[PDB]
């Protein structure tokens, strides 16, 4: 029943940024938070940043802080994520992946309870 | 007794307990003004949190002495709130109300 | 980010006379709503004081 | 090293249980539990087999199960199939609110 259809191959050039979108199905698309990992080849699982879909805040691991930014719109229930200063180590596939359930009360962000994957986009650089 | 200096207003915290039953005080329950206090059996268990995890940020302001503030919110921002078992505190008040209906 | 449920608090920029007391430095500090209030009939929406 | 610490390689044989460790530093998973770990067939995004290092989700076999101590957190894998050929990759809470994940572990049939 959950699904994360996600954008093409987004092949571009260094120095450029590239735009990844998961549009989510299934889940009520505001309880649950939507994190993002990475496939470097060679490199194993590399996470670049959590959003909360229902409030706006976002946070990347020191790898990434300030490189990465992101939006959404709850209305049509699709998430954006967008890379900036693009090069070739970051050829890879992005995924985007939801889970654990938004709460008022208590912090559940980092829970990494990736429920479900999306199918993919491969990004080639280039 | 160890007497609790406790600050809180609305309810009264970490307290000393009743005996055998629920009580009521007041100097003269005739009167709207004057405040009515009520003791408890057993007590009902109250939780309270902070989810956002501050940062202590030390500002320096003039010679030497620091001034502490709240820094970045490193995590997500959340509620802070309290919590009661809603059945417990449902029994005590309603055991307070027959506690009141001694006196209505 | 979008107001609610979710207490959010002010982030406040202030000056502050730092170590040498004769000389300021720009300061940043995050402080919770009912610890500020509009400034004065001068009015500027931007800028802020303590409650005391 | 960077990361997540995790082994590279496959040390039993079918019908062996086999079992993975993962670590950072203790203020990294070391300090909550808060641990998940993924298997990924080649081609397909990476299932989703154990969280919070001794809970699995629905649809998921009963073979895996993972326990944590200090530093240290691992998953088990019981009774190795063909089915098993994959990459398990570690994740857990990271420190500053972050997750990180570890390099990956390849299995086969050895
Ligand atoms: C204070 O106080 C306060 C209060 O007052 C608090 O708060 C709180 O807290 C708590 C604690 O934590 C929390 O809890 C949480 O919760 C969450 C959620 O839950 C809920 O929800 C869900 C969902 O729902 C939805 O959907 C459905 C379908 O499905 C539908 O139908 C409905 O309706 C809903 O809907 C939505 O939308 C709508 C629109 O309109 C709306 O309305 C609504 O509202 C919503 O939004 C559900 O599901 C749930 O339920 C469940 O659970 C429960 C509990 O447990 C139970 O009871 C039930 O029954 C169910 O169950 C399950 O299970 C079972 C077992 O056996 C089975 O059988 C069944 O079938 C089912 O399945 C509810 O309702 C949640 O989520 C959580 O949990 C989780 O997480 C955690 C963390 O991480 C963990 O630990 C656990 O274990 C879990 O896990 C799981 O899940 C997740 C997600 O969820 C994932 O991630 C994982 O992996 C796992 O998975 C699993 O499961 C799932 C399911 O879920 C599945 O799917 C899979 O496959 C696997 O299997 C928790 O529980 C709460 O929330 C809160 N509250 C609020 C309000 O927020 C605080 O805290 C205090 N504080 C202090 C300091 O104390
Ligand atoms: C509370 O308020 C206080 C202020 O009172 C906040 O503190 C301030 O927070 C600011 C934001 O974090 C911070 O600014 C930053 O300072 C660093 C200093 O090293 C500076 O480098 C930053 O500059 C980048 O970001 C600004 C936008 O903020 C951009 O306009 C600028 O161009 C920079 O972006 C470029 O460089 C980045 C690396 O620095 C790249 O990662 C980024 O992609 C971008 O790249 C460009 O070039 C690429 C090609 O090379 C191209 O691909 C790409 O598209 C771009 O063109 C930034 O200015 C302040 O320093 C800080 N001040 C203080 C006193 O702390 C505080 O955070 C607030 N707190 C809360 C909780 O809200
Ligand atoms: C609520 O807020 C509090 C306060 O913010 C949070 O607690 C804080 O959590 C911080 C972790 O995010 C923690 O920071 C640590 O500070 C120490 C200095 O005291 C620092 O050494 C730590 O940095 C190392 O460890 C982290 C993982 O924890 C690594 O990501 C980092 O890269 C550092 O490890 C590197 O260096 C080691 C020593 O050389 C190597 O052994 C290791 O392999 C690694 O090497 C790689 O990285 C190098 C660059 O760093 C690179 O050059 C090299 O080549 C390798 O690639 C860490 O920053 C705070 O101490 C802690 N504070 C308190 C008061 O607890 C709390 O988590 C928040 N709550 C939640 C729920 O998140």
């Amino acid at each position: 029943q959950v699904q994360l259809v996600q954008s093409g191959a987004e092949m571009k050039n260094p120095g450029a940024s590239v735009k990844v979108s998961c549009a989510a199905s299934g889940y009520t698309f505001t309880d649950f938070y939507i994190h993002w990992v990475r496939l470097a080849p060679g490199q194993g699982l590399q996470w670049m940043g959590w959003m909360n879909p229902k409030t706006g805040r976002t946070n990347n691991a020191q790898n990434f802080q300030g490189r990465v930014t992101m939006t959404r719109d709850t209305s049509i229930g699709t998430a954006y994520m967008e890379l900036r200063s693009l090069t070739s180590d970051d050829t890879a596939v992005y995924y985007c992946v939801t889970g654990g359930w938004i709460s008022l009360y208590y912090d559940s962000s980092y829970y990494p309870n990736f429920d479900h994957w999306g199918q993919g986009t491969l990004v080639t650089v280039s | 007794h160890g007497i609790r200096p406790v600050v809180s207003t609305q309810l009264l915290l970490n307290g000393s307990l009743a005996e055998k039953e629920i009580v009521i005080r007041s100097e003269n329950l005739t009167n709207n003004a004057k405040i009515i206090i009520v003791h408890l059996h057993t007590p009902v268990e109250i939780v309270c949190t902070r989810p956002n995890n501050n940062t202590r940020k030390s500002v320096r302001i003039g010679p030497g002495q620091t001034f502490y503030a709240t820094g970045d919110i490193i995590g997500d921002i959340k509620q802070a709130h309290c919590n009661i078992s809603e059945e417990k505190w449902n029994d005590t008040l309603q055991k307070v109300g027959i506690e009141l209906q001694k006196h209505f | 980010v979008k107001n609610g449920t979710v207490e959010e608090m002010k982030n406040c920029s202030f000056n502050t006379t730092t170590e040498i007391r004769d000389k300021e430095k720009k300061e940043y500090a995050l402080f919770y709503k009912p610890d500020i209030v509009p400034l004065s009939e001068t009015n500027n929406t931007s800028e802020y004081r303590l409650i005391n | 090293q960077s990361a997540l610490t995790q082994p590279a390689s496959v040390s039993g044989s079918p019908g062996q249980s086999i079992t993975i460790s993962c670590t950072g530093t203790s203020y990294d998973v070391g300090k909550f539990d808060l641990v998940s770990w993924y298997q990924q067939h080649p081609g397909k995004a990476p299932k989703y087999m154990i969280y919070e290092v001794n809970k699995w989700p629905s649809g998921v076999s009963h073979r895996f199960s993972g326990s944590k101590s200090g530093n240290t957190a691992s998953l088990t894998i019981s009774g190795l199939q063909a089915e098993d050929e994959a990459d398990y990759y570690c994740c857990s809470f990271g420190g500053s609110a972050t997750v990180v994940c570890g390099g990956g572990t390849k299995v086969t049939v050895l």
